[PDB]
């Protein structure tokens, strides 16, 4: 909102930038870090006239008092802006295997040593103090690659005390969203726990902090020991749907789909005859792990709940076109987290092929919960985790209302972003007054979805997770479905 | 007197370490009512104890309430198990939450279970028959 | 040793696999039909858990933990049964997921499947954890028995009232009354008495659970364990015996430990009701240091200060194993109405008990129960209203009767005590005239009683030029409230 | 059934405890648990009262092989008409199990059930056609701008892979129709023969004004409005005439 | 009966009195302003399930022969089995209501509940 007008007015940017400077002067670790993806937004090496001009109002405030460990972030976000720029397919898409080669021109990112301040890793908000315990000590630089979205970049920071911590460098990748709308997340979190009654239960959403440098750029957070279930448990050389059971196939129902999506009226029976010869087995994951019962049960549960109130948070927020390789699982606490978020809110139902089950359940992730299914354990959390916003209704609306507002904006639907995400599968199988419009009707739509529907009656939470529970265990409308959704 | 200075030398031990003095001596015999009946004095550290709940965001600092159990159930096999029992029932603490179920915390095995061969169990049978003395 | 050998020698039988197989499942069926088996004799269990996690590389190239059925080629839903009823644990609720999996894998080509449903209900009975409860409150239950009807009513106590004397035959005839005192402790004043008395024509610890709970040493006729000895205790701490008291207390601490620590081996949930009859137990020990000297306002706020922060952290906490704690404290502090003796001094225990009241309404009113947060009206209605004071505790009243859905006298008794608070305005007073106004004009607000422009300049306007942490949180309350 | 009517819960429950201790000591096929699903309705469980069902539909259907042909109608209406408003499974599932075997089985009596069991149907699949006309009016219509901007190499193979989807959902378009054509001869045979809900006359004249103008529902009624009577249109000629 | 207070009381004893179904609408939602326990459980005719836990708050109260004899009413509308013992217990004016539960399920089978139109 800075950057939209700075020139404006008498009194309105003058009593902006006094309010952004305590920020910056209080917390600086939280202002350097999101000062840099509009300082840095147009670096490019071999309206956003006033974002530039803010950007340099702000260093010049912030630099006069603050010491010169200012342009040391500069340096090293530039760092990040060159290997997201140097990366080239003709050394590492076939080269990745199992070593980790590192990379000669980066050099320790232009030989650093240290700095004072704290990177993404983590940090811990104060309350009125300032705090220097966790900085950087010192940096290497081995290059790894786990990935091929578009060539992802996978390095590790060394900062104090000694821990190893993996970053990820995306490039030609929009991560502004998963930068703006990821904080979401932690705001539900905070908002149920809160609450006393969701006190007692767990039911926490794990987030990651996420740093964007420019356009078509961003740097994201890496758990260790969090791999994808797309490549777990559908692959060809390591995955408990083919390594276990030999006597189905793996590829061929990829292609079963692709070869129906060319036809409409055979849909249902292809799925059926599809599913009758093939069953889930991710309920094989817990007990492949650990082999105590007690720590069993804890993860199973956990694991449960979580993906309960993903789908809930999900689809109060959005977040449609959940494929396979974005829902991401811990090892050593099994909890679902979203990493790619490709699409804005509202995008499944405008987008060719839409999509209808407004999140992910499919019969791997019904049969991970168990022996009860949804009807023990799955419903009764959604119901529970369902009215502690309805309580508080007139809060969690507050933030996609500010958030819309922005000028940054890339949630409508674009005739190049609609389709650049799903022209891949299309080759695999081959071989303005209008945005607000938009905007106050998805408003309406995310006012209706909760403590009502679309059909007009109440629909209170004895039937509303009833009604989603069933809007995604149904054959019917998966036929209708993506191919690369589900293999 | 000797004890107390000794074990209070450069060390205040009144949010953590108060806790863990008496949380990782479960190592002697069954008549330990003496940790027992020194963490009573607990009731006058609630507001650190409130905090040090309210900080845990994980499956841990809840040993205490196993330890304790352990110890009764040590103490109902031996003798003189009534001054036993009433020392280690005072607990005073009823926040135990956050979990499902609680481990062995067993690290004697993990340790030894280094070995990749089949000698693991061999070497487990040489530990549990040199405990026995 | 034998756990490890029945795994050694099956990996090298390769053959006798089936002739060992054979005797383990008669040796795992033969503790059913109510059977000789205790403790010590349970080692299938554990051989056959040792053969889940040490026995996945004694096989071949091949048989995943996916495919640990064939270990020991036992029957796991039988393995399962036997766990459940000597370990019931998470053991129990493994072996039956692994039974149901092969059952599944078999249908590729206590039986029938029928027993599944059974078996996972009493795990998660016996487990009692915070997902089994979930997993009972809702799912697996195809068997609408009329004993299981009550079980999923743990939340709710108005319709569980109802549906639980509604059949005449029960099991044992002790089913029935021995759940109708702690049917009718949840929610009563007086009626509860004559029941018992009326009951004689097991059971005997639940026909104290009404006395002890309102006049304790009142109710010293009502003997026609361990809260019989609470009960004596209770009888025993009036300021002229403190030996037997001290000495029946370690006795009642001292009884009930066994058999809750020798038989839980595994549990979270199990626990619970064990701290509470601690924490119940303590409270009583710490309060009898009071009574055996003197009162002092000093050290009457220290210890309910103590309590507060105690209290504090059960925030988290459902009514599961604090409603006997509350109880507890609410006898223990009014056993001391009838020895005060201590006129200059009375208002000060007066209103002790009227901020624990206030707390125990405030806490009862954020699990949507009803009768519970009324229960803190008896006390401040027969013993604090004697006075009628001004303003310092009309408020959780009209808070419990805005929680029904009367929305009638919660909205009168306001603007009558509103009338007399604008005239007593000629302390606590200051601070307790903003939160007043505010939650009339936060139910006034919702229910639109009068219209919106009356507060604006009457009550949501006064409760800002009128208004020490307790007077800035009512102050950021007003205006929040105000802004909203 | 005079006690569920005043919202009352424990004298309906009542009811219960005589019908179980000694009609119950035969257990009949299906001749009194229907109060027994209606009173754990009344309730708010709504799992105990969806299950009985569930257990006695699958009994019902195998003693198949007089009240049981009047009372298997309502038996599978009332699991209709209560899982349509809690959404505990796809509505796809009734339209050829559950609702559409409660006509081709079914005298005041049976007539009665036949009128509910018709009306219960026809209310369903009004619902069913307003879901689908909503849907049409506001996704195809947020779909339709998208297309045109987007209309504006190999974008040609997307545009006409575009054309074959939109082709290819008109399908529910086209569905719609028979959507309708179901809710229009439920309301044609339901009137007829029955009373107290002369109040859905005019529902079929709203779906007759435009939406019978191009559709086939022109030529059923003549050949069914022989059979139903004219003596409760009274409140139609405001709008028919005109 | 001055300061016009009593006019309120005397129209509710008006509507009391007359019990039609316009005295029950005006009655029903509060009329007078009264937070007295005798006028809170005038108003509840029409749930009984709060009503039930609001009859034993008059304990310390006078007139405990009303206040028993409404819980005998208020336990013999809705109730299983409960009322017997209650009947049996509470023997420590009323007598009609004594056979209340027992004339409505097992008559002839409770002639033991003796310790008017309903006798």
């Amino acid at each position: 909102r800075m950057g939209t007008k700075m020139m404006g007015g008498l009194g309105f940017h003058e009593v902006l930038n006094n309010l952004i400077s305590r920020i910056s002067m209080d917390h600086p670790h939280h202002t350097l870090f999101i000062i840099l993806a509009l300082a840095n937004a147009n670096r490019d090496e071999f309206l956003d006239e006033d974002r530039t001009e803010a950007a340099n109002r702000i260093i010049c405030t912030i630099r006069s008092r603050r010491p010169q460990m200012v342009r040391s972030v500069e340096a090293l976000c530039d760092a990040y802006i060159i290997l997201a720029n140097l990366d080239a397919t003709q050394w590492k898409t076939q080269r990745k295997g199992i070593n980790i080669p590192a990379d000669q021109p980066i050099t320790k990112l232009k030989n650093l040593e240290d700095v004072v301040v704290p990177t993404m890793e983590i940090k811990v908000d104060h309350t009125g103090e300032y705090g220097n315990l966790v900085t950087i000590q010192s940096f290497k630089a081995e290059f790894r690659l786990a990935g091929g979205v578009n060539l992802p970049k996978i390095i590790d920071c060394v900062g104090s005390d000694g821990k190893e911590r993996r970053q990820l460098v995306k490039g030609r990748d929009d991560l502004r969203q998963d930068a703006v709308m990821q904080q979401v997340f932690q705001m539900c979190n905070t908002l149920l726990q809160r609450n006393t009654e969701t006190r007692k239960r767990k039911l926490t959403i794990c987030t990651y902090k996420v740093v964007p440098l420019s356009q078509r750029s961003g740097v994201l957070e890496w758990c260790t020991g969090t791999v994808p279930i797309g490549e777990f448990l559908v692959n060809n050389e390591d995955g408990a749907h083919k390594r276990y059971r030999p006597n189905d196939f793996s590829a061929f129902q990829c292609q079963k789909k692709m070869m129906e999506v060319q036809k409409f009226e055979e849909k249902y029976e292809v799925f059926m005859d599809v599913c009758q010869n093939f069953q889930p087995v991710f309920r094989y994951f817990c007990m492949e792990k650990f082999l105590d019962p007690a720590i069993w049960f804890e993860k199973r549960l956990a694991y449960t709940r979580s993906v309960a109130t993903s789908s809930i948070v999900g689809y109060i927020l959005g977040l449609g076109d959940r494929h396979v390789q974005n829902i991401l699982i811990n090892e050593q606490s099994a909890e679902l987290v979203h990493i790619d978020l490709g699409v804005a809110f509202e995008q499944g139902k405008i987008l060719p092929t839409p999509e209808t089950v407004p999140f992910r359940l499919t019969r791997d992730i019904v049969d991970g919960m168990g022996i009860t299914g949804v009807e023990g354990v799955f419903r009764r959390c959604c119901e529970k985790t369902m009215e502690v916003m309805r309580n508080s209704q007139e809060t969690l609306l507050t933030i996609v209302e500010v958030l819309l507002y922005d000028p940054l904006f890339d949630w409508t639907m674009n005739p190049l972003k609609a389709l650049y995400l799903q022209q891949r599968p299309e080759d695999e199988t081959e071989l303005d007054q209008s945005f607000n419009k938009v905007a106050e009707r998805v408003l309406m739509r995310l006012q209706e979805k909760l403590k009502g529907v679309e059909e007009g009656t109440v629909l209170s939470v004895g039937g509303q997770v009833n009604l989603l529970i069933q809007q995604a265990i149904d054959p019917k409308n998966l036929s209708r479905l993506f191919p690369g959704w589900k293999a | 007197h000797f004890l107390s200075v000794s074990v209070y030398d450069a060390l205040p031990l009144t949010r953590l370490e108060g806790l863990k003095d008496l949380r990782r001596q479960l190592e002697l015999h069954k008549d330990q009512m003496v940790d027992i009946m020194r963490a009573s004095q607990d009731n006058p550290q609630d507001g650190i104890m409130v905090k040090l709940v309210v900080n845990l965001l994980q499956l841990s600092k809840m040993a205490i309430n196993h330890t304790g159990e352990k110890e009764v159930l040590e103490a109902v096999g031996s003798c003189l198990g009534e001054v036993g029992p009433i020392d280690f029932s005072t607990i005073a603490i009823q926040h135990s939450k956050d979990a499902s179920y609680t481990k062995a915390l067993k690290l004697f095995e993990d340790k030894e279970l280094q070995w990749t061969f089949i000698m693991l169990t061999y070497l487990n049978n040489t530990l549990v028959e040199d405990c026995v003395k | 040793l034998s756990t490890h050998v029945q795994g050694f020698f099956t990996s090298c039988l390769r053959f006798s696999q089936t002739s060992r197989s054979t005797t383990p499942a008669n040796l795992d069926s033969e503790s059913e039909h109510f059977f000789r088996c205790c403790l010590d004799k349970k080692s299938q269990r554990t051989m056959l858990a040792v053969v889940d996690y040490m026995r996945r590389q004694k096989r071949p190239s091949s048989g995943t933990i996916f495919n640990d059925a064939f270990w020991l080629d036992l029957n796991y839903l039988e393995v399962a049964k036997v766990a459940q009823s000597c370990a019931a644990h998470f053991t129990a609720l493994l072996y039956a997921e692994i039974y149901a999996d092969k059952k599944s894998m078999d249908d590729q080509e206590e039986e029938t499947g029928i027993s599944l449903q059974d078996l996972l209900l009493e795990i998660y009975r016996s487990i009692g954890e915070p997902d089994s409860l979930y997993g009972c409150g809702g799912g697996k239950m195809l068997q609408p028995i009329t004993r299981l009807r009550t079980y999923e009513h743990e939340a709710m106590w108005g319709k569980a009232l109802v549906t639980y004397d509604l059949e005449t035959a029960i099991p044992s005839s002790t089913r029935q009354a021995g759940i109708i005192q702690a049917l009718q402790n949840l929610g009563l004043c007086h009626i509860l008495s004559v029941y018992l008395k009326g009951l004689d024509y097991e059971l005997e610890e639940l026909h104290y659970q009404a006395a002890w709970r309102n006049m304790q040493w009142d109710h010293c006729t009502s003997v026609s364990s361990y809260h019989e000895s609470l009960y004596n205790a209770l009888q025993s701490l009036r300021d002229r015996e403190f030996s037997t008291f001290y000495e029946s207390l370690k006795y009642a601490r001292v009884k009930e430990v066994e058999e809750m620590c020798k038989r839980s081996l595994e549990s979270v949930y199990s626990l619970y009701p064990t701290l509470s009859r601690l924490q119940a137990i303590g409270e009583l020990e710490s309060i009898g240091e009071l009574f055996s000297r003197s009162v002092t306002h000093r050290q009457l706020s220290e210890v309910y200060i103590k309590w507060q922060k105690h209290s504090q952290l059960l925030k988290d906490s459902d009514f599961s194993f604090q409603e006997p704690i509350m109880a507890l404290r609410t006898v223990i502090l009014e056993i001391l109405m009838e020895k005060e003796m201590d006129n200059s001094q009375r208002e000060c225990i007066k209103d002790i008990l009227t901020k624990h009241l206030v707390e125990l309404s405030i806490l009862a009113r954020t699990f949507k129960n009803t009768q519970l947060p009324e229960r803190a009206i008896f006390q401040i209605k027969q013993y604090n209203s004697v006075s009628c004071g001004v303003s310092e505790w009309q408020l959780e009243e009209a808070q419990v009767f805005w929680a029904k859905k009367e929305q009638s006298l919660a909205l009168s008794i306001l603007k009558q005590m509103i009338k007399k608070l604008d005239a007593s305005c000629a302390p606590s007073l200051k601070l307790t005239y903003t939160e007043c106004l505010r939650v009339c004009g936060n139910w006034l607000a919702e229910t639109c009683l009068e219209n919106p422009a009356v507060i604006m300049q009457t009550y949501l306007e006064k409760a800002v030029e009128v208004a020490s942490d307790e007077l800035r949180n009512g102050k950021m309350k007003a205006f929040l409230s105000l802004a909203r | 059934i005079l006690a569920r009517t005043f919202k009352n819960t424990q004298l309906p429950e009542r009811a219960i405890f005589q019908i179980k201790q000694y009609n119950s000591v035969s257990c009949g096929v299906s001749e009194w648990q229907l109060e027994e699903a209606q009173v754990f309705w009344a309730k708010k469980e709504q799992s105990l009262a969806l299950s009985i069902l569930k257990q006695m539909i699958k009994k019902l259907d195998a003693s198949c092989a007089p009240s049981l042909k009047l009372t298997y109608t309502e038996c599978l209406r009332v699991c209709g008409n209560w899982l349509a408003e809690t959404c505990l499974e796809n509505p796809a599932v009734i339209m050829q199990t559950y609702l559409e075997k409660a006509v081709e089985v079914a005298s005041d009596e049976l007539r009665n059930g036949k009128m509910k069991a018709f009306l219960s149907l026809a209310r369903f699949s009004d619902t069913q056609y307003q879901r689908i006309e909503n849907y049409m009016k506001s996704s195809e219509f947020e779909n339709k701008q998208a297309l045109l901007k987007r209309a504006k190499r190999y974008t040609v193979k997307v545009q006409r892979e575009l054309e074959l989807d939109e082709l290819a959902l008109r399908a529910l378009k086209e569905d719609r129709k028979r959507f309708l054509c179901k809710a229009v001869e439920n309301y044609i045979n339901c009137l007829l023969s029955g009373e107290e809900h002369d109040m859905w006359v005019f529902r079929l004249c709203s779906l007759w004004l435009e939406n019978s103008g191009v559709s086939e529902v022109n030529g059923m009624m003549k050949r069914d409005g022989m059979k139903i009577p004219t003596y409760k249109f009274l409140p139609l000629m405001y709008q028919l005439a005109a």
